[PDB]
RNA sequence: GGAUAGUGGCCUACCAUGGUUUCAACGGGUAACGGGGAAUAAGGGUUCGAUUCCGGAGAGGGAGCCUGAGAAACGGCUACCA
RNA sequence: GCGGUAAUUCCAGCUCCAAUAGCGUAUAUUAAAGUUGUUGCAGUUAAAAAGCUCGUAGUUGAACUUUGGGCCCGGUUGGCCGGUCGGAUUUCCAACGGGGCCUUUCCUUCUGGCUAACCUUGAGUCCUUGUGGCUCUUGGCGAACCAGGACUUUUACUUUGAAAAAAUUAGAGUGUUCAAAGCAGGCGUAUUGCUCGAAUAUAUUAGCAUGGAAUAAUAGAAUAGGACG
RNA sequence: AGGGGAUCGAAGAUGAUCAGAUACCGUCGUAGUCUUAACCAUAAACUAUGCCGACUAGGGAUCGGGUGGUGUUUUUUUAAUGACCCACUCGGCACCUUACGAGAAAUCAAAGUCUUUGGGUUCUGGGGGGAGUAUGGUCGCAAGGCUGAAACUUAAAGGAAUUG
């Protein structure tokens, strides 16, 4: 206030603001694998997810969407990038 | 504001906010001048010496007479955290 | 930028919102419309002579109490009757009924002028030879 | 415009004084004239080639460009051999000190050695009193079409 | 909608300026706005400023100091003719000894005095005292 | 900000600075295009492809990883539809609230909808048009338009 | 094609359906001849120009024409109207 | 607003004020008027936001495409000296503008005519120890524009310039005795003539003509019917 | 034009009241009030406040969406759920305190960033009456709607605040 750093915000307070209000918008959003053991390979997943992702193989599930990040389903594991 | 050859015309060159740099005028009697004392070894605040800083009546009412001091006085070496310039 | 368009090609937009704004001035409607040759007694002239039908005693508006002693004069370039103020102590003696008498304005564009009630003119001169003169006693009236 | 027939009118459509003997056996059948009109104005081959005969032609006519040159944009193709041309400009009005857009249609002859379409832009030399109203004459396309092939069908 | 990108960004300028601040984050910055922050601090009514690259239009941070009265645009570009520079400094600028209208020639975008020196006019863009 | 309501409401995407990568993106161009021409076989829209390559699969973005939108890439292999499928999805709108309308035609709110609609359709219309993607005088209109969407 | 000193629907014959218009056509008003100019002095303007110079038009109102290089003339003729 | 009995507004006398060979009146118009508002108005309650939404004409409309650096050429003010018999120019110097270059860089383009300019050099030298200086023809500049052929995306803006009646306005000169004016007049050997003038400015919108390439539009290559050869 | 017509109830009739009382109050109660098919297009149709865009200041509530949690309560075997708590951020309906700033003031986060006068654009007003009248055009079955003057008259009409 009076005087302050627009070009080195702090990481704290730039953190919590809007995706389209930070110094430059970038996503909140990120991908991520995910298993279940039936299989033994990997599947690359949204966080949000509109379409209800279904496995390579099995006709399975992982995530049911809603109004933002997906549900994934029950017995699953997840690394994120 | 000198004149055709040399010769300073026009009296009373006024002070100057160190915060702002708007001028400080007469009627400004919510200006302000904070006098600042030069201490030395072991204690002792050396009478007759002073850092000083002159603030704006604009800053003081708009409550930035704080924060403005604590800027201007840290980053002539009496004071050492407290500001931060980044938010 | 509240209402006039700013813009650099809209001077079409601008000119035609004044021509239609001059028409609530009073006077420039006035001046269009030709009311000055259409209405009002005087052609539009500065004055007109014309001749005395009868004398009149108006009485004045309120909070004032006279009578204001008048003449309905009948205008040769219009027939238009009208009744004008003869100004002075005296005057009305001068006129009498169908003598010829140069009406001016009174200098209130229309409008009457203070509590002689619808009297927009004045007398200025009778059978040629003018009030003032008369009045002081410069001059006299013609033979008949 | 015209298109078709060339001698379909009551009188003989020819140039004038360019006499083709008959006893001259050739394999051209009708002599031609034509000449250029100046100021850098291609005379193009479709009035060289033609079989026309348009005494207001600029090219192979009786007729000088001469004066002002001026260009406008093609919006009436519907006259036979004529056209009418909007001229579009700024007109500055002091007092607010900006312009308002005006326009002015010119109606200026067109020689059948120009396929001319209602869009094009098209460059027109004055010349002398060609009609009750014509004063100019197509000398130049400037256009083409506009993409018209570019809105065909689907793939 | 966003209407003219220089006047957002001088307003806002001014805005920052009166409210006492040294620094102002403006939206969305182009070449004429640079161009009109180069000749604000060609004449020291402001500091260094910064283009930062969102891969869209572009920020600006500008460092100000406080000789800044104030700095305008003039919203329709008028055609202005050599001898109409003098009538419009005239009409908006405190003094002849000093501010600046600067305005867009075929010779660049110039201040007024710079443009009389130079024998080029053209359209007007703002002003700065 | 926004054309047919009051509503003020900022939503988007909030695309990346990084014009490349994921790095982390293994795959090829070769890849997704078959991958998205598949889909357009299917019988997919490019949004519909984009939006399923972007969760089932790993496509942060279509143009990323093939320097091509995706419509560019469906229009290269021939399979760009007739219209486009924003004005394919307003007429089919319309289409539907007309449908409401003659079988209830006491609710005016329809008829104001509808009215939004079709306007809609044809100010998208007259930019195509403009911009030669529908031919010099494409026009909508109901009794063609219910033909048309199917 | 005729007519003109000559271009031109200027006019006639045949043929076509064109031309202008909210960027205001067409119509109505003007106590309207147009310009050089005049009055009002921060500027931007507002108002005015029958009238010493330039252009146009008329010679009570219309039309017609003789003479002639030049007039549709009026301090020319011819006819009608007043 | 004055006048109904001590009228500062009437009718007069006295005195006094303002303008003065002039002063009052009426009508119009201009200023005052930011009460027509482009500059430059106002519209919650004073005059004034259409009950509401669509919407054509109109006006308006996000950002981005040669930016940066290097070298040369010559101007016009200003300083510190003046060398000089008030003005003079070279070097020392900044300041502010103009032109052309090289940086991947059309300048429309061929085919000669023409060359002013150096990558030249052919000699060496006037002269400060030498790149301070130009005459000077035998390998090596295009553009400075002639003229012929072949073609060219369209505009707006600005600059300068031509073409530009007089009187009017602005304005220089000139002692109509002053002045409004007028364009005269001024010098001697005033016996046999000598001579300065009769400027300059504005003159815009449109058209012409040249320079600019920021700001605004416009056109281009996507069913390649694209570009060069 | 059909239906419907319980309720209340312009009209009308009455009882009282009053000097009068065509009212106010009481009673009866026609039309209407309800619905369908059509008209009509006006309200203080009000926030008496055009729309799109930028910027300028603190605060606690609250509605919808979302994110973050080894938060609470719900028991079962831990969860999952669901409701609840705290922090945040969008878009809402609002209030609070401020007032840098604005106003003639009442007041106003716009009615602000306006003589230091220019983001884009639409509409309206130019002293009071005369008068939303006259006239024409147009729309309607009608009642009426839209468009809409002038002659004349007049020195105030008006706004907000203060004291009585
Ligand atoms: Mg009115
Ligand atoms: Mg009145
Ligand atoms: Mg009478
Ligand atoms: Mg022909
Ligand atoms: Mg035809
Ligand atoms: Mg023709
Ligand atoms: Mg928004
Ligand atoms: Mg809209
Ligand atoms: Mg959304
Ligand atoms: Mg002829
Ligand atoms: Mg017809
Ligand atoms: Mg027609
Ligand atoms: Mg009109
Ligand atoms: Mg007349
Ligand atoms: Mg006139
Ligand atoms: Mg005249
Ligand atoms: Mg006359
Ligand atoms: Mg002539
Ligand atoms: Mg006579
Ligand atoms: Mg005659
Ligand atoms: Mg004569
Ligand atoms: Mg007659
Ligand atoms: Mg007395
Ligand atoms: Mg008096
Ligand atoms: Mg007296
Ligand atoms: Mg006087
Ligand atoms: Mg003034
Ligand atoms: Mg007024
Ligand atoms: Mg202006
Ligand atoms: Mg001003
Ligand atoms: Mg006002
Ligand atoms: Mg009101
Ligand atoms: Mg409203
Ligand atoms: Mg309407
Ligand atoms: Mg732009
Ligand atoms: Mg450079
Ligand atoms: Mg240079
Ligand atoms: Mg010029
Ligand atoms: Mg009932
Ligand atoms: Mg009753
Ligand atoms: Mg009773
Ligand atoms: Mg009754
Ligand atoms: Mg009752
Ligand atoms: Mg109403
Ligand atoms: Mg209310
Ligand atoms: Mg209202
Ligand atoms: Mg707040
Ligand atoms: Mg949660
Ligand atoms: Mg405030
Ligand atoms: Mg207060
Ligand atoms: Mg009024
Ligand atoms: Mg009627
Ligand atoms: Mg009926
Ligand atoms: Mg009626
Ligand atoms: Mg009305
Ligand atoms: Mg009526
Ligand atoms: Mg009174
Ligand atoms: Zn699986």
């Amino acid at each position: 206030v009076l005087v302050q750093d627009l070009l080195h915000p702090t990481a704290a307070s730039e953190a919590r603001k809007h995706k389209l209000k930070t110094l430059v918008q970038g996503p909140r959003s990120y991908f991520l694998d995910v298993k279940c053991p039936g299989c033994l390979n990997i599947t690359t997943v949204f966080s949000h997810a509109q379409t209800a992702v279904t496995c390579e193989s099995c006709s399975t599930i992982l995530c049911t969407p809603t109004g933002g990040k997906a549900k994934l389903s029950e017995g699953t594991s997840f690394r994120r990038k | 504001m000198e004149n055709d050859k040399g010769q300073l015309v026009e009296l009373y060159v006024p002070r100057k906010c160190s915060a702002t740099n708007r001028i400080i005028k007469a009627d400004d009697h919510a200006s302000v001048q904070i006098n600042v004392a030069k201490v030395d070894e072991e204690g002792r605040a050396i009478p007759g010496e002073y850092v000083t800083y002159a603030l704006s009546g604009y800053v003081r009412s708009r409550g930035e007479s704080d924060d403005s001091l604590n800027r201007l006085a840290q980053n002539d070496g009496l004071l050492k955290n407290v500001w931060s310039y980044s938010r | 930028g509240k209402g006039k368009p700013r813009g650099l090609n809209s001077a079409r937009k601008l000119r035609v919102h004044r021509r239609n704004n001059r028409w609530a001035e009073n006077n420039y409607k006035k001046r269009l419309l030709g009311t000055a040759f259409k209405s009002s007694p005087f052609g539009g002239s500065s004055h007109a002579k014309g001749i005395v039908l009868e004398k009149l005693g108006i009485e004045s508006k309120q909070p004032n109490s006279a009578i204001r002693k008048c003449v309905r004069v009948q205008l040769i370039k219009n027939g238009k009757k009208v009744t004008a103020f003869v100004p002075n102590d005296g005057c009305l003696n001068f006129v009498d009924e169908n003598d010829e008498v140069l009406l001016a304005g009174f200098g209130r564009k229309g409008k009457a002028k203070g509590d002689i009630p619808g009297v927009r003119f004045k007398v200025v001169k009778v059978s040629g030879v003018s009030l003032l003169a008369l009045w002081k006693e410069k001059k006299e009236k013609p033979r008949s | 415009s015209t298109e078709l027939t060339v001698q379909s009118e009551r009188a003989f459509q020819k140039q004038p004084h360019i006499f083709n003997n008959p006893k001259v056996k050739t394999s051209k059948r009708t002599k031609r004239w034509y000449k250029n009109a100046g100021l850098g104005f291609k005379t193009p081959k479709t009035a060289i080639e033609g079989s026309y005969i348009d005494k207001k032609c600029p090219f192979t006519g009786l007729v000088s460009i001469r004066g002002k040159i001026l260009t406008g944009t093609v919006v009436s193709t519907k006259m036979h051999r004529t056209i009418v041309i909007r001229r579009a400009y700024l007109h500055y009005i002091p007092k607010y000190n900006r312009y308002e857009k005006r326009h002015k249609n010119v109606p200026v002859h067109v020689s059948p050695a120009f396929r001319v379409q209602v869009g094009d832009i098209v460059t027109v030399g004055q010349c002398r009193p060609i009609s009750k109203t014509v004063r100019f004459n197509v000398v130049k396309v400037s256009a083409a079409a506009a993409x018209x092939x570019x809105x065909x069908x689907x793939x | 909608t966003r209407s003219s990108v220089l006047a957002d960004a001088l307003n806002a300028i001014n805005n920052a300026e009166k409210t006492g601040k040294r620094q102002v984050l403006i939206r969305p910055s182009s070449k004429v706005i640079i161009k009109f922050l180069q000749v604000m601090q060609k004449h020291g009514y402001i500091g260094e400023f910064e283009y930062i690259d969102d891969h869209r239009s572009g920020k600006i941070v500008v460092q100000l100091n406080g000789r800044l009265n104030k700095c305008g645009v003039i919203s329709p570009r008028f055609n202005v003719k050599i001898g109409d520079i003098e009538k419009w400094t005239a009409n908006l600028l405190p003094a002849r000894q000093f501010g600046y209208v600067i305005l867009t020639t075929s010779a660049g975008i110039m201040d007024h005095e710079e443009a009389r020196r130079k024998h080029v006019s053209g359209k007007i863009l703002g002003f700065v005292y | 900000g926004r054309m047919h309501s009051a509503g003020k409401g900022i939503s988007s995407s909030a695309i990346p600075y990084s014009r490349n990568a994921p790095a982390w993106f293994k795959l090829s161009s070769e890849s997704v295009i078959e991958q998205i021409v598949k889909y357009a076989r299917k019988g997919l829209t490019p949004s519909q492809i984009g939006v399923l390559l972007r969760d089932a699969h790993g496509v942060t973005q279509a143009r990323v990883i093939t320097g091509n939108k995706i419509m560019r890439i469906l229009k290269s292999n021939g399979l760009a539809p007739e219209i486009p499928e924003d004005l394919y999805y307003l007429i089919k709108k319309a289409v539907s609230v007309r449908k409401h309308l003659e079988r209830n035609r006491k609710d005016k709110d329809a008829k104001f909808r509808l009215i939004l609609i079709e306007s809609r359709i044809h100010r998208l219309a007259r930019y195509y048009r403009t911009v030669a993607v529908l031919p010099p005088n494409w026009k909508y209109e109901s009794a063609t338009a219910s033909a048309l969407v199917n």
